[PDB]
């Protein structure tokens, strides 16, 4: 025979809990993503955008590396 | 069901070979004894409301944790509630049903927002079938007061917080309440009952207020929503040869797609209307009770002239071929109505509260066709007929058209 049923609160804030919060780590992590490679397209075009971060990476990198020759280079 | 005794209440439990358990606490609180009109609906619908121990939140949260279900309604005699769950969980609504008796709150916000709309569509609903009004308004002209008044809160007459906790003072008593446990080992039924209950009042029997009178007289219940017509005769002396005859003259098919056998039935042939004979044993008094619904009021009329014929005609004579099959008709309706957990929680709490012992459906009398004959000749012969016509009421008939 059963008295009482059998449970526990988790703990929870503003409506959020432990288990539900859990379950949305990944999407976090997804928007993230979307977050970097937006923030990081719309600012391809700066300069130092392409010197810090867009030429260093392999391969791809050269795509960035670009040299007005001296010749046609009024400044 | 052994019928026991735990801590001064009356406890009847029969153990089954199923999962699943019933436990039903049968209360002397029917609208016959209600102080107020409609006072027993409330205190129904009351029950499982907050609680000093324990919320109404936290009991249905708790209740589908369980998987339980609750069922409770109010009839003329009891109020009846029942909980259905899986065997092992007995302890907890054992408890649940001592939080309610001794420890109910009767908040008037519970009663404004919560009982008290809950009261009124159930009402609605109820009434939604023009045949329940029919016999409702059949009751009132019949008996007045007592076994007359209203089962249901109605809005005309409104019930207070104070009407309801004094009924509640009164009704939740040692002496009013019935313990009935459907597939509950009994021991252990009447060893939870006997730890539960032992602080709940004794309390006094709860009684009807004057004695029961029988009045003959005429209903006109003008609706938009339908059409039925009672036509009941009220018992003096309840006796138990009106089954029979209730189930001979019968009303509903027992086949689909046809209209049935039983006089009454035959009675609507050619006519989209259904037609039920019930009988009403309350102890003291009873009601042999006719009703037809249908869409047209002229078909109703035709029927209802019909139906009080049958009645005469079965006065007259019935063949053994007819005795039979109301023995066989009734025996089935008495085995059917101990199997149906609402039904058979109130035959036990009857037979607990007051003292009227059941009658097992194998123990049902035979009557032969004299005893059936008597029975409807002394109906045929009533000298306070009632009609309660609902509807079109203009175009219904009349107590002395019949
Ligand atoms: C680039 C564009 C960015 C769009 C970002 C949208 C992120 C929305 C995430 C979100 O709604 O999380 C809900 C989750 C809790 O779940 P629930 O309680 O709403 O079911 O909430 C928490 O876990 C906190």
């Amino acid at each position: 025979y059963v008295k009482k049923p059998s449970y526990k609160i988790v703990p929870h804030f503003l409506g959020f809990n432990i288990p539900t919060v859990s379950k949305w780590i990944p999407i976090f992590g997804i928007w993230g993503a979307a977050a970097g490679i937006g923030a990081l397209f719309l600012i391809e075009g700066v300069p130092r955008t392409r010197q810090d971060i867009l030429s260093k990476i392999p391969i791809i990198g050269e795509h960035w590396i670009r040299e007005i020759p001296a010749s046609d280079n009024p400044f | 069901f052994s019928t026991a005794e735990a801590a001064g209440v009356k406890v009847a439990a029969q153990d089954g070979q199923s999962p699943i358990s019933d436990l039903s606490v049968v209360l002397r609180g029917g609208s016959r004894y209600a102080t107020v009109p409609g006072v027993s609906h409330i205190l129904e619908k009351f029950a499982f409301q907050n609680t000093v121990p324990k919320s109404a939140l936290r009991f249905v949260r708790e209740l589908e944790l369980f998987g339980g279900k609750l069922y409770t309604h109010t009839t003329r005699e009891h109020i009846v509630l029942r909980t259905q769950f899986l065997k092992q969980d007995l302890p907890y609504f054992v408890d649940a049903f001592a939080n309610v008796l001794k420890e109910t709150k009767f908040q008037q916000f519970e009663l404004t927002e919560r009982v008290a709309p809950v009261a009124e569509l159930d009402l609605l609903k109820r009434e939604s079938d023009p045949a329940f009004t029919a016999l409702e308004a059949a009751h009132e002209v019949a008996f007045r007061t007592g076994l007359g008044n209203s089962v249901y809160a109605q809005g005309y007459s409104p019930v207070t917080l104070e009407d309801v906790k004094e009924f509640a003072r009164q009704v939740y008593a040692k002496q009013n309440v019935a313990v009935v446990g459907n597939n509950v080992v009994p021991a252990d039924l009447q060893q939870l009952v006997g730890t539960a209950f032992a602080d709940l009042q004794e309390g006094s029997k709860v009684t009807q207020a004057g004695t029961t009178t029988l009045h003959g007289g005429e209903a006109r219940v003008r609706t938009s929503t339908g059409n039925a017509l009672t036509i009941a005769l009220p018992i003096a002396e309840p006796k138990p040869v009106y089954h029979a005859l209730a189930s001979f003259l019968g009303g509903p098919a027992s086949m689909p797609w046809s209209v049935g056998a039983s006089p009454l039935a035959q009675a609507t042939v050619g006519t989209h209307t259904s037609v039920k004979a019930t009988y009403h044993n309350y102890g003291d008094a009873g009601l042999f009770a006719i009703t037809i619904k249908g869409d047209s009021p002229a078909e109703i009329s035709q029927v209802a002239h019909k139906a009080v014929q049958a009645l005469k005609d079965t006065g007259a004579e019935v063949t053994e071929e007819q005795a039979a099959r109301a023995y066989a008709k009734s025996k089935f309706a008495a085995a059917e109505a101990f199997e149906n957990p609402d039904s058979s929680a109130s035959v036990i709490g009857m037979e607990l509260l007051s003292g009227v012992s059941r009658i097992a459906p194998e123990n049902v009398q035979k009557f032969t066709p004299a005893e059936l004959s008597e029975a409807a000749a002394q109906l045929s012969a009533s000298a306070k007929p009632v009609v309660a016509a609902v509807g079109q009421v203009h175009a219904l008939p009349f107590a002395d058209e019949l």
